[PDB]
This record gives structure tokens, sequence and C-alpha cells, in this order.
RNA sequence: UAAUUGCGAUAACGAACGAGACCUUAACCUACUAAAUAGUGGUGCUAGCAUUUGCUGGUUAUCCACUUCUUAGAGGGACUAUCGGUUUCAAGCCGAUGGAAGUUUGAGGCAAUAACAGGUCUGUGAUGCCCUUAGACGUUCUGGGCCGCACGCGCGCUACACUGACGGAGCCAGCGAGUCUAACCUUGGCCGAGAGGUCUUGGUAAUCUUGUGAAACUCCGUCGUGCUGGGGAUAGAGCAUUGUAAUUAUUGCUCUUCAACGAGGAAUUCCUAGUAAGCGCAAGUCAUCAGCUUGCGUUGAUUACGUCCCUGCCCUUUGUACACACC
């Protein structure tokens, strides 16, 4: 499966709860600005940081999102 | 050396009258229709291909695929 | 100019330039690539672009690494690659495009590698999976 | 022999010991306004076309 | 007093532990295969795959 | 117009060298044929006893023309297959290292190979000679 | 000026890409011909063995691994450059062997 | 049509692949036509091919098979027996000779033959074990009978005197004329025979 | 590929050095069945014969048979090399022989019999009729019968 | 969800370990750096075939240029992305497109708390206690044994053949190893039928062995369905190699003998994709000895994409007269 830990999720609450005039619905610059103002220890759980992000920015937008 | 060993040629004119009820000549089925054995079936559809009624469909080895004279 | 093709490990490098229909394979041409059964593997990515098609293109190839089924696929991904890549930087953007519609649309791993790889082998039995016949009295 | 076909409308589930057995509810081929329920031993999909020897048995689930 | 011994499992015996079974030669390591796992950090063989 | 021996690739250009070398009456046999397995890892001698000798001349001096220099061991390990042990499982096998040897001193005598500075037996300019005339002999008699 | 080739082996792989670095910045900073580093491949010394000390249990094998890497980078120095730059790359874990 | 030439020539018997209606090197593939209609889409002509030896990823996927060629799914399945597992290029000349052999005898598209002898040999109903009579969907239909033609060619082919290619090209021909004289068609029968039984 | 009509010169199963030797079978083949000659051996006197080995036993000729058998009998006088044979330096006489007939199983028994008179292990190791070549009698070779 | 993975729910709140994260490796990157220890082209020198100049070959200090192949450093790349559908509100899931790669991307390494009277005192100059300690249970030398054979069992190798055996011919790997106190990996020449011998040579190794010219495989022929040219057990004779020493045959080679075995009873093992299976190769043990193992690559299926029926496992509820815990 793909279900995301809560290592990635929790980042990427924090992310969006004090990013959010910030990095895009897109996976491309949002991990390019998780490189910037988190300290992700590896690539690959960057892009998972980054990925969720977007997925949760992206639901956003339809309505608050419970958190 | 069961059957159809060396001679196959008290009924020699089976090389001749042997066409008509099927298309289709291999070594098993010189071996199989009581006329030329096995041991001999490979050098006897090399003669009748190099003159006769057969005609070859490939050249290939461990097989030998032959059609009546149209 | 230069491509490659790869199917396990085998390698064929094939050079393409300015000439006149010259279809190489290791020095011989490509009606001697001895499989005798795959050699339309080999014809495949030209017989679908264009049987002749070509007064201009020189096609040479060097496979090395893998088997003979493994080669010939090489090789066949090679020369095809080697033409897309001909026709991108030479010829236009549009007939590569185009020609790269069949030989995707016929794909048979001919510009795309297969990512297939020897899974490594573990130890209580042969191969990567079966295992070693277990009793129990 | 009489000829008769049908058209998998939708897969019910897996059924038998084993689970070797799809349950699936068939609409057929000729007279589309009726369907039956049937099994399945092969794998089985929905828009694909079963033959069946005798056409109405609805088929229960396998213990 | 002494019969030959310059080659066999008599030849040889492990450089830690003087053990003639289970040696490792590889390399030049001459050392018993449980001395090895025992320092094989300090040889510098690690594990990785 | 410019044919090479790798223009007839596998059975065509040996057969017909092999005919060429036998036509040729220089036999340079070493009479060990009829008595010889051609490796250690045979079951039975060559089934044609006249004319083996020369299909293994023939492949020797096209495979040396194919590449460069060739030794008697590569030529061993090339002709050598794999040898049934009884209830041991098949390996490989070198091929007899004196027929392979007999067959460079052969095409050495014959003028096709010659010894390389760098050792092995390099083909020689009337071996190509001589391997082309056959190559295009085939291609213009057969396809 | 003598033709020289430095040749350098290690397990760890930093030390040797900082030696290497080290040997090309000093080439460079007196503006020398040098042939650049080529990375012989890695050595993967594979070692199986039995993880039991004795014969019991689910016959478990364990591979030990030790990577040696290979640098080589050949120049043209006078021997005073030689001098030094054999006597500045001293870092611990990094054989450096340098031949004319 | 078109006989240009170039450098490496290559023989017009190759030349004439694409210049007219497409088709493998001796066997056209547009006119083949299954049958009856459930083993559409299981059994895969047009796509055609120059030989049955795709090496592609069929078994990654649950109905991807459904896309591979039916002579390669027939050449896959002669790949069997153990002492020939791998072998495809055996197997390939095998199904060539077979092929070869078929339109000797009464030629009827050997392609043809073969999609008409997996049709008519797909049992349609058989028992499984709760035994009880359940359907067949097409694509077991497709393997099972592509199973019994090559196990059936395979059993006739040990130890007799005729090849496998020629044991092959005769049980497929019995089974696209549905005779009861090949095996798979016996077989079929038996296992459509308990399905009525078992009801 | 010929006449092969031959109506009464067709040799079936005959005899050949005290031997039932088939006739249906290609002349190597065939020979392979006299005890005492194996393939390579069979091969190599039919081809210091002179005798055409793709056809079968029963049709050759009736005199090249009788020099096939000549050859045979005596291997290294035909120009056939001493480790072609069965038979080197036997025990006692330090000739090349080649036991080829109902004779190799004479030779075998005198070979077994003398081990056991001089009561050497191997002699003693066949008359218990147990293996001789060092194999592992644990698991193996039980029943034989 | 693969997961005590999460969404959530909530007399719990906030934490720790394990899972995951991680590391190694296998996939791609016409992006950077850099390569007679890797390679490819344009000129040189240069044999052949063809002569408007082409084809394939050679030129380990013969010229320049480059890094596609190769190598390995620093990095990029995937995050289930995009798009639909389904989702109790979500975690997620299912398809298609794109992608080198969409199953945790494939394979591993590491891997919790509690345990077992599991194995190892025969790995240890780890060891307590007991025994022995000079006719020793220390140690060494010779010889034998560990292999011994009415029989039973486990792991395997070879087969029962024509989808084959045998002969030629074609001639494709990858993982690795190798000697300066010295005999290791051995090219090449020569002799030998073979095993092998001999004279040199390269290599302390991306340099040489080695392109490990592996085997299955492919092509063309012989065999012709018979215990046959399938099968190679048992045995006889000879020739060598390793070793101080081959007898109870170390092994290799040649000729000869040519057993069972005609696909195997009840039972029973392993396995889901470059996997099964077939095929060989290198390493380990190694003076010599693979039918073993550890890895490696070559050829490469069928079937399934489920279930809890069998054998078990995890969580919950439940009953117990079990606690050595249903043996
Ligand atoms: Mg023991
Ligand atoms: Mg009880
Ligand atoms: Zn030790």
């Amino acid at each position: 499966g793909r279900v995301r830990t809560k290592t990635v999720k929790r980042a990427s609450k924090a992310l969006i709860e004090r990013y959010y005039p910030k990095l895009t619905l897109d996976f491309q610059t949002n991990k390019r600005l998780c490189d910037e103002i988190a300290t992700i220890q590896s690539k690959r759980l960057r892009n998972k940081i980054a990925g969720y992000t977007t997925h949760l920015m992206k639901r956003i937008q339809k309505g608050p999102v419970r958190g | 050396a069961q059957h159809a060993v060396i001679l196959d040629q008290e009924k020699y004119d089976r090389i001749l009258k042997e066409v008509p009820t099927y298309r289709y000549v291999s070594v098993s089925v010189l071996v199989d229709r009581l006329k030329i054995g096995g041991s001999l079936a490979r050098i006897a559809l090399r003669h009748l291909e190099k003159e006769g009624i057969i005609k070859p469909i490939s050249k290939h080895s461990k097989q030998a695929i032959y059609t009546r004279a149209t | 100019v230069q491509t490659f093709g790869k199917k396990k490990s085998a390698t064929a490098v094939a050079h393409v330039k300015a000439g006149k229909g010259l279809i190489k394979v290791n020095g011989s041409p490509i009606t001697l690539v001895e499989p005798e059964i795959l050699r339309f593997k080999v014809y495949e990515p030209l017989l679908l672009v264009g049987l002749d098609k070509f007064s201009n293109i020189d096609i040479r190839v060097r496979v090395t690494g893998g088997g003979h089924v493994s080669q010939v696929y090489a090789i066949r991904q090679a020369i095809a690659k080697g033409l897309v890549a001909y026709h991108q930087k030479y010829v236009d953007e549009q007939s590569k495009n185009e020609l790269k519609k069949a030989f995707t649309s016929y794909d048979r791993t001919l510009l795309i590698a297969d990512s297939r790889r020897p899974e490594p082998k573990k130890f209580g039995g042969k191969g990567a999976r079966s295992r070693f016949q277990k009793s129990y009295r | 022999t009489p000829v008769t076909l049908a058209k998998v409308i939708k897969v019910l589930g897996r059924t038998g010991s084993r689970g070797g057995v799809t349950q699936v509810r068939v609409e057929f081929l000729e007279d589309t306004s009726r369907t039956i329920v049937r099994n399945v031993k092969g794998p089985v999909r929905e828009n694909d076309i079963l033959v069946l020897m005798e056409s109405e048995r609805e088929a229960r689930r396998l213990r | 007093f002494s019969h030959p011994r310059r080659y066999g499992k008599g030849s040889r015996q492990c450089r830690v532990c003087s053990s003639h079974t289970g040696l490792i030669r590889k390399y030049g390591l001459n050392i018993c295969r449980q001395c090895f796992r025992e320092k094989a950090n300090d040889i510098g063989f690690n594990k990785f795959r | 117009p410019g044919v090479s021996v790798r223009d007839v690739a596998a059975q065509d250009f040996i057969n017909a060298y092999a005919s060429f070398l036998q036509r040729q009456g220089k036999l340079e046999v070493p009479g060990y044929v009829d008595i010889v397995k051609t490796s250690s890892g045979n079951e039975m001698p060559p089934q044609d006893a006249e004319g083996w000798f020369y299909k293994r001349a023939a492949s020797v001096a096209r495979h040396i023309y194919m590449r460069k220099q060739v030794g008697v061991g590569k030529l061993n390990k090339l002709y050598g297959g794999a040898k049934s042990r009884g209830v041991r499982p098949y390996k490989h096998i070198d091929a007899s290292g004196s027929i392979n040897r007999k067959v460079l001193q052969a095409l050495e005598k014959i003028g096709i190979v010659e010894i390389s500075p760098k050792g092995g037996r390099r083909i020689s300019e009337n071996g190509q000679r001589d391997l082309d005339r056959i190559a295009a002999q085939t291609l213009e008699e057969d396809e | 000026i003598i033709k020289i080739r430095i040749t350098l082996t290690s397990t760890k792989v930093k030390q040797l890409e900082n030696v290497s670095s080290n040997i090309v910045k000093n080439a460079e900073q007196h503006n020398l011909v040098k042939k650049g580093p080529v990375r012989l491949p890695t050595k993967v010394l594979k070692i199986s063995t039995r993880k039991t000390p004795n014969g019991e249990g689910s016959k478990t094998w364990e591979t030990y691994e030790m990577r040696i890497h290979k640098r080589y980078i050949d120049l043209e120095a006078p021997v005073q450059i030689v001098k030094r730059i054999t006597q500045i790359t001293i870092e611990p874990g990094v054989d450096v062997e340098v031949v004319v | 049509f078109t006989p240009v030439v170039l450098a490496t020539p290559i023989p017009e018997e190759v030349q004439q692949a694409q210049t007219e209606i497409k088709l493998f090197n001796k066997w056209s593939f547009e006119e083949v036509e299954v049958k009856d209609a459930s083993l559409v889409d299981y059994v895969q002509v047009r796509q055609p091919i120059f030989v049955a030896h795709t090496a592609g990823r069929y078994a990654n996927k649950r109905f991807r098979k459904a896309q591979c060629p039916i002579i390669e799914r027939l050449t896959n399945s002669l790949m069997m027996n153990g002492r020939n597992n791998g072998k495809k290029l055996k197997a390939v000349r095998i199904i060539k000779h077979t092929l070869d052999i078929i339109n000797v005898l009464t030629d009827q598209n050997p392609i043809q033959v073969v999609v008409d002898a997996i049709t008519n040999t797909g049992p349609r109903e058989d028992t499984t074990r709760v035994r009880q009579a359940v359907d067949v969907s097409p694509l077991r239909r497709v393997n099972q009978a592509i199973a019994l033609l090559t196990i059936g060619a395979r059993e006739a082919a040990f130890r007799n005197i005729k090849t496998i290619a020629e044991t092959l090209a005769e049980e497929l021909i019995n089974a696209a004329k549905g005779s009861s004289t090949s095996y798979a068609i016996k077989k079929k029968d038996e296992l459509e025979r308990v399905a009525k039984s078992n009801r | 590929s010929l006449v092969v009509q031959e109506q009464g010169s067709f040799q079936h199963i005959l005899r050949l050095l005290n031997t039932n030797v088939d006739g249906n079978i290609k002349i190597v083949y065939a020979l392979t069945t006299i005890k005492g000659v194996g393939r390579r051996y069979s091969n190599l006197v039919c081809k210091k014969a002179d005798v055409d080995l793709h056809k079968r036993a029963g049709e050759l000729t009736q005199e090249e048979l009788e020099r096939i058998v000549q050859i045979m009998q005596n291997p290294t006088h035909y120009k056939i090399p001493a480790w072609f044979l069965n038979r080197q330096n036997d025990i006692t006489d330090g000739k090349d022989y080649h036991t080829l007939a109902n004779n190799v199983e004479s030779k075998l028994r005198d070979d077994l019999e003398r081990l056991k008179k001089i009561r050497a292990h191997r002699g003693i190791r066949h008359f218990w009729g147990l293996r001789v070549r060092g194999q592992h009698t644990k698991t193996t070779g039980r029943r034989r019968a």
C-alpha cells in the first residue's frame, strides 16, 4: 500500500500550518521549497513530505481540512 | 529394423502411385505408411526431391515438409 | 549519431551516419544475424518505418555482453533508437515523432529498454525464490 | 446442444472453499432484459461473455 | 618428532585461535570462520546486503 | 563489389572452404584421422572421416580471419564442448590440442596463417586473398 | 620535470575523494598538465560465511563486504612539486603510491 | 512493388512485408476471425507479428495475457515438459513447422486453424470442489484449450516416430474440425460430460 | 537412392566370431554386439577394413566381413595403436591384446582368479561379491537382484 | 494499510522501541567531472576484396578529437505525478495516460519486548565445577579407522530418450580469484590420441590469465523408435597427474563390459516474473578430490492476481475443571 506514516503526515501538516502563503499545489515547487524550509535527512523522505503536502493543499482548496 | 529396412522395392510402384490420398510427405510419413523405413526415409525424400513428385516447403533439419507436385 | 540498446546484459552500440543504406551488425550484414529464427526481430525496426526508405543513412552496430536472444533484441532496439535519434538531430522533429509513433505502437521494446534484471539469489535454495526441498522425518 | 450466450455485467464475489469460483451477475445477449446469477471457475471480469449449457440456474454460494 | 605438515588442514591454523577447522583462507586472512565473525568489523568487513 | 568473409556467415563459407581444401589435393593430414575424437569430451570420432579435418581447417582459418591472432589453447576452448561424465553433471572440457596445433601448422604450410609477433596465429595476406576469393565465389554462386 | 603517477587506494570513499581533490587542486594551482583522476572500480571483497558457530539451526548464510576503491592521477612536475605532493596527502586511510 | 535497393542487399521476400496488407512472412493476420463471440478479446490476433517471440511482460498484471499473441501463447505452452523449459527457439521452430504442415494439409490459414482449434477445445462448463457444475470464463477457456492441445501433442509425440511439429499439426487440425480423434477435444468432451451430471 | 533389389543376397542376423550379429543394423553398431568391441573399436576396424560404414551389416559382402574379422583379431598389425586395446601388457607376456570373443569373460575370470589366488584385496572383495573400487557399501547396491 | 500503517474514535494525555524511516545493491541520466589500466570516431602506416574510393579487417607509445557504450564521484529522478471513478467527512483504493521505473519501484542488510533448560564446553589462551596429569585422557611418531554392509530414511546427481543421443559447424555471459620469499592464475610455441608434459610469457591485476570463444542453445548431417546409436551403474586392462605416501581403486585420460531404469504406490517439497524450470560459470572448502554450498549470469514458461477448505499466524469476543498451559 501507499499509506503515509506519521513522520510524513505530521511534517506536511506543520509545513502547511506555517507556510500557506507559500508553496503551491505543484509537487515540483513543493519539494523545492521543502529543501529550503525543512532539514529532511533523505531525498526519499523529502519527496514523500512534498507529495503529501501537495495532496493536502490540493484538497484544502475544496474546503477546510480538520486539523 | 522392425519394418521396411533396406529394400522397399517389392512394390516399387508405390514410389510413383503414392501421390494420391495425401498431400503431406515427411520422414515419419514414410515410416508410418508402410512404405519406407526411417533408416532410409531421409534419403528417399532426397531422391524424390531431386527427381520426382515431392516439392520442399523449407530446408529444415530435424523436420521435412514436402508437398505433391501441382 | 551514437545510440545503444540493452535487454538483460547485452549492449549494442549503433552508429548512424550519413551514407547509403548499409546495415551492419557485427561487421556482417543484417541478413547474417544468425539466430536463424529471430532474424526478423532485427528486420522489424526496418519493415515498420520504411522497407528501403534509405539511400541516406548507414547503421553499424556492435553488440556484446548478453546471450544470443538478448543480443538480437539489443541490436534491434539499438538501430531503432539510432534511427529515431538521427531523425531528431538532423532531419526533423515531425518525422522523428511520426516514426516513433509506429515504433511505439508496435513496441516490442524497440525504443524503451526492458527493466527486467536477474533478481539476486538468496541462500537456502537455488534461485532467487526456489528453496531447497524440506523434509520432516 | 442449444446455444445461449450471456455477458457478465457485475461481479458479485469469490466463493467456494478455496475461493476458486467467482459468482457474477450475467445478462443474456438475446433477451437482454433478463439477468441470472452464475458461478464461473476461471478469471472473469465485467463486459465478458459466458457460454452456458443450461440457461436458468440461479447459482448460490458454494460452501 | 615431526612428520610433514606442508599442506592439508594440518599445515595452517587460525591466526587467532589456532584451530585447524573452519578456516577462511580467502585474501590470506587465515582466520577461523567464527573468529572472523567476532572481529570482522575490525578488519573492515561490513554487512550491506 | 567488395565482398569479404563477413558476407557469408556460418555454414556456406565453411563448407566451401572445406571443399576447396579438399580439391586442392594438398592434404597436410597428420594421419591421426579415423583414430581421434577431436576432444576428450566427445564420445565418437567425426562421422565423415574424409573431410572432417578439412572442415576443421576451414573453420580455424575463418576464425583467425574474423579476429586477430588466435592460439592453440583458444582453439581448444572454442572447439571443446560439454562432457557427459556419467552420473556426474556436465562440464566444459577443452578439445584436442594436437588436432588444432596440426591444423594451424597445416594452414601455415599452405600459407593461410602466419605466426604473430604477439603470439598465436594471425591470418596471412595470401590467407585473406584465398578467403575473400572463396567468399566472393560463394556469394556469386548462391545468395 | 618528471612523469609521475599517483595511485590512491582505500575503503574510505570520503577520504579518497578528499585526497584526490587535494591533488587536483595542487596541480591546477601551479597550472600543470595532468590526466584526470581515473576511478578504478570498487573491488567488493565479498566473504560468505555461516552465522552459527556450530551446525544447528536454519542454514543462514551471511556475506561481509570490503569495498576497495582506487584512483590514479598522473601528471608532470619537478622534484620539488613531486615531494610536496607526496607529503601533502597523508590522510588516514588512503594508501598512496607514486611511480615515475 | 517498390523494388528499391541499398548497400546491404536484403531480399524482396523480406521487402514485401508491408508494401501491401500487413502479414507475417508466410501467413496473413487479417483473414483470421474466431468462430464464436465469447472468445473475442481473449484470443489475440490483429495485432500481427513477424515471429511468435515477443519477449514481453505478460504476467505482472491479471488479464494482460489476453493481449499476448495466441500463437505465442501456444509456443509458450509448448515450452514445457521440464527438459524443454526454456528452448523458446526450439518451440517457435516447432510452431513454424506446425504452421507449414497445417498449410500443407487443408491449408485453411494455419493461424485460423489454430484459432479454430482453441475455440473448439475451450471447455465451456466444468466442475469445482465444494462437485458442483460451474461455468468457465473465456480466459480459462483459452488457457485450458491451449494446455490440452499442447499436452496432447506432447504425449502423442512422446516415444513415436512422428515429430512434435506434426503431432501438434494433427492435434490442431482435428481440434479445429471438431473431431473426437484429437486429445484436446476428447478431454473437453469429458469435462463437459461431467458438467451436466454434476448440476 | 539406388537399386536395392537383391532378391536373395541380403544377410539377416548372421554369425561372426561365435556371435550373432544383426544384419539389419548399420555395420559398426551391428558389430558392437561382439563381447570385446565397442562403438569406437568397431568404427576404427570398419574404417581400417575400407568398408562403407553407411550400409547395413547384412549386404556389404561375404569377404570384407572376414577382412573386418582379421583386422579385429589383429589390431596392432593393421595400424591400430596400443592405447586402443582393452588388454595392454596383460599380466604375463607384455604383448598388447584385444580380448574380443567369448574370451573377454574368460580373461576377466582369469584376472579375478589370480587376484583371489594371491589373496589380494580386490580378489577377496570379488569373492565376497562386494564392490572393489573403494565405493561406499552403506547405502547403494543392496539388492542387486 | 504490508504494518499498533493511518483516518479517526476516545479516561486518557503526552512518549519510547519495533514497522516505517534508514543503508547496500538493480534498474535511467545524448545532464557535470574524468579516463593506452574503458571505449568510439578522423587522419597517419597498412594486408585483402572492390578501384570514383567504398567494405572488413591492422597498426599496445602511430596521429588528434570526444565520452554514446564502460568505469565512479558529486548529483537529478518517483512523490503512487496527472486525470477520472470510488470513497461514511478521510485515511486509502481501482483504472488510464505520462514515465526507465507506479507491488513498500525489484532484491536484500539491519531489525523490538519476552522467552527455549533449542545448539554450540569439538571455534576460542571464554569459562566455573568434576576427572586426568608422566604406563597421561598432555603432546608427538607409525599403522589402521572415520568410507567398513542382511537393511531403513533425508538432501541430491544421472536418466528413462526424436521437444532426443551422437558428429561436425555456428561461437553469446556475468559474479569473481590469482605468486616477492615464490611458485599462484596461466596466454603463446613445441610434443603427445587423450590426460598431460616441456620451453617461454603476461599479470601483485579495469592492464595478463580473459572477450574466462561456459553450457543449455542455433545450423547442417547420422541415427529411426527397438533397453536402440537412450542410460552409464558394475568391472578388466593400460597411460598420467597431486601428494612423503593413491592398496580400500584421490582424481583425470584410452579401450573394453553396457546393470537397473520403459516417467515411478501410498505420500510429499518448492515456487507468482526475468520468477519457476533448464543451463553452465566463478568463489568457498582445496596439495589432489564436487554429484555440496555461496553467488553469478544464459535461455526463459504455464498458472493465479484469490481464499480461509487443509496446515498455521495476527487482533477481538467467548468458554475452560488447562498453568508442565490440549503432547
Ligand atoms: Mg562421516
Ligand atoms: Mg488429549
Ligand atoms: Zn579462529
